[PDB]
């Protein structure tokens, strides 16, 4: 049991830092391309990733990853090829932590066990499953638990007690806070006074908490820290630097280390 | 936690994003409470009786089994209003969202069935009305979303995915994740997560009742078969609930067979798919190998889910239900055979269910049996279809 996660929070703890970590969907636009934007994202300043594998129903997501999803999947993308991946950015990267964004039937697909003990055995850190809430986790956080992988929860804005309690002791790694209602997105910000959530998340010793959804803005990196979280994700803000640079590849690495270069800036002491 | 069991087995559940959750708990704590309310009963009782044109037929076919020792009944849904049996449940769920202070309705539609209820029921009861549908289906069903936009509905097309069923699916929970405080999620079939399976059958299951007492009126006996076509159970298990407990009484659901089981165009996930966790439930689908979800295929637009009811799959386990398929040509066959010998349409989903009760008969023309079949819905959408098929031979 690596403790990625673990060390890093410490570190940014020492240091009075935020966490920025990114989101892209893994094989979008190609394997090559994918490989190298990941590496562009470490270099301009990430300290942890989230990675998608393309589905075919994104239930979860809103209109830009969809677009990611096809992207992806017009470049010949399957699970099997995410795990070489995947493989690939461990041996570059070993210290920053990596995390799954999954949807329920991949993860189910051919065993949940031996989905789980795939991404062991490929230095995965972390895996959070949309469709599955915390009512429905128990074989895949008991899977994730005996391969040393930690379970991701979201808890969402209009969580009660028995919820922020259970995602505490359910999830390890990060906490996934949601920052509004509804799907994927970089158009719809809008917090809700997450500061209350923040408090009883770590009156519950829960893990670190990290706010999601509609962070497109460093101000908005610098907001969540101020509030109480450890950091920010921000997905579909990436996203779309990819969809917007297709036709200039060197163009596109340009923008995005700009933009983690900001995030990341918005987030330390 | 929930007041009901969410589960037929190994199958159903609750596979949803966290933020959908008190959506599905607030559904399933309002279905109970208006179970229990008799003056819920009386309101759905009424609009069924006074607006769809509740209890229906029950039609016997001397004509087709003529020669056999065989005895036919149709339920015919296809009398009630819109068509299909799709306008029950829509009117129980529209009861359902304003007893919950909802204001609008979310619905998807493949088909255009689904959605055109959506919208009757919508117009009836002054409820604001979106329908989500893939792309590919609205410019096949040009008819159904000019009604759907008739009554007063919103037909978004879904260009996401494959453009189909499947991914109006996904944009209607999309929209309903979002807007579900002042939005209800009218779910088309007895499938997607908890409560919808026990909803849909609950507010299915007056075929099976009227069933019930129209055969012990006019055989004085309980049928020893009935026979229902499965897209995603709806249908099917509101006939099948009343007798589930008559344990002499069969229980066939056919799903589509397409060009052939072997072709592996078909829409038989029951049968022929594999176990999957998908819109909100765990159930069979049609799925790669990968797991991703891949379409149905059917003649019939109707049967066009890529998986099934999880009531369907536990049913199938423990032995009590038993599931057939029935290729394209076997259902025109059928279609052709009921408007010659009983001057019926019926729709071509249902045609599936019938085809497989001719060859029941046909098959053993000495056996003494009792057969219901659920006609499901008319068919005059779907002739159109039928003439540019036996067009394109003779
Ligand atoms: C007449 C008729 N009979 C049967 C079915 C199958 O639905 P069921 O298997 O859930 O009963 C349908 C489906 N119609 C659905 C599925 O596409 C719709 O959205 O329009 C139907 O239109
Ligand atoms: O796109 P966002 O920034 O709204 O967040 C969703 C991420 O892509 C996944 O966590
Ligand atoms: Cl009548
Ligand atoms: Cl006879
Ligand atoms: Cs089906």
């Amino acid at each position: 049991h690596m403790e990625r996660y673990e060390n890093l929070f410490a570190q940014l703890n020492d240091r009075r830092e935020g966490a920025f970590v990114p989101f892209v969907t893994l094989g979008d636009p190609g394997i090559e391309q994918s490989l190298k934007i990941i590496d562009t994202l470490i270099d301009a300043g990430a300290d942890a990733l989230e990675l998608g594998v393309p589905f075919s129903d994104p239930l979860a997501d809103g209109p830009t990853i969809q677009n990611a999803n096809l992207r992806a999947f017009a470049a010949g993308v399957t699970p099997a090829q995410c795990f070489e991946m995947l493989a690939l950015i461990r041996e570059k990267h070993p210290t920053i932590p990596i995390g799954l964004l999954m949807y329920a039937n991949l993860v189910f697909n051919n065993g949940i066990d031996a989905f789980y003990a795939r991404c062991e055995q490929v230095g995965v850190d972390s895996v959070l499953v949309a469709d599955v809430p915390v009512e429905e986790s128990a074989p895949f956080r008991q899977a994730a638990l005996r391969h040393n992988i930690a379970p991701i929860f979201i808890c969402p804005p209009n969580a009660d007690d028995d919820l922020l309690r259970q995602v505490a002791s359910y999830g390890r790694g990060y906490t996934y806070l949601l920052s509004r209602s509804g799907v994927t997105g970089a158009e719809n910000r809008g917090a809700l006074p997450l500061h209350h959530l923040i408090e009883k998340l770590k009156e519950y010793h829960a893990a670190p908490a990290l706010q999601g959804f509609g962070i497109s803005s460093p101000e908005q990196v610098s907001a969540a820290v101020r509030a109480g979280a450890a950091g920010a994700i921000s997905g579909s803000a990436i996203v779309k630097i990819i969809e917007k640079n297709l036709a200039s590849p060197k163009q596109m690495l340009a923008e995005l280390r700009s933009f983690v270069s900001a995030m990341k800036a918005a987030s330390r002491a | 936690t929930t007041l009901l069991n969410p589960y037929f087995g190994e199958f159903g559940g609750m596979y949803v994003p966290q933020i959908l959750m008190p959506a599905l708990n607030q559904l399933e704590e309002a279905f109970v409470s208006a179970q229990k309310d008799p003056e819920f009963q009386a309101q759905f009782a009424d609009l069924l009786k006074n607006y769809a044109g509740r209890p229906t037929a029950l039609t016997k076919c001397q004509n087709i089994t003529a020669g056999t020792r065989t005895t036919l009944y149709l339920k015919r849904e296809d009398l009630l209003h819109g068509g299909a049996h799709k306008t029950n449940q829509v009117l129980g769920q529209a009861l359902l969202a304003k007893r919950m202070g909802k204001s609008e309705i979310i619905a998807e539609t493949g088909a255009g069935q689904h959605g055109v209820a959506s919208a009757l029921a919508s117009a009836l009861l002054g409820l604001k009305c979106r329908i989500y549908m893939g792309a590919k289906d609205v410019e096949r069903q040009s008819p159904n979303v000019f009604r759907m936009r008739l009554m007063g509905a919103e037909v978004i097309p879904v260009h996401s995915g494959s453009a189909t069923l499947k991914d109006a699916c996904n944009e209607a929970l999309r929209d309903w994740s979002g807007s579900y405080e002042t939005a209800h999620y009218m779910l088309g079939t007895a499938a997607g997560p908890h409560p919808y399976p026990t909803i849909v059958r609950e507010f299915q299951r007056m075929i099976g009742e009227e069933t019930k007492a129209q055969i012990l009126d006019k055989e004085g006996r309980l049928p020893d078969a009935v026979i229902a076509c499965v897209g995603g159970g709806s249908n099917a298990i509101g006939m099948f609930a009343d007798f589930i407990n008559d344990t002499s009484v069969g229980l066939i659901g056919v799903e589509p067979g397409g060009h052939g089981i072997e072709t592996g165009e078909h829409g038989a996930p029951l049968k022929h798919g594999r176990v999957g966790i998908y819109f909100g439930m765990k159930a069979p689908m049609m799925q790669t190998a990968d797991g991703q979800i891949e379409e149905s295929y059917s003649i019939s637009a109707g049967l066009d889910f890529p998986s099934v009811g999880p009531q369907h799959a536990y049913l199938n386990s423990i032995g009590r239900a038993d599931y057939v398929s029935i290729t394209d040509d076997e259902a025109l066959e059928a279609f052709k055979t009921l408007c010659r010998h009983e001057g019926i349409i019926p729709a071509l989903e249902s045609s599936h269910a019938l085809a497989h009760a001719l060859k029941m008969m046909r098959e053993q023309p000495e056996k003494e049996q009792l057969l219901v079949v659920n006609l499901s819905g008319r068919g005059d959408k779907d002739i159109f279809t039928v003439h540019d098929i036996l067009k394109a031979r003779g």
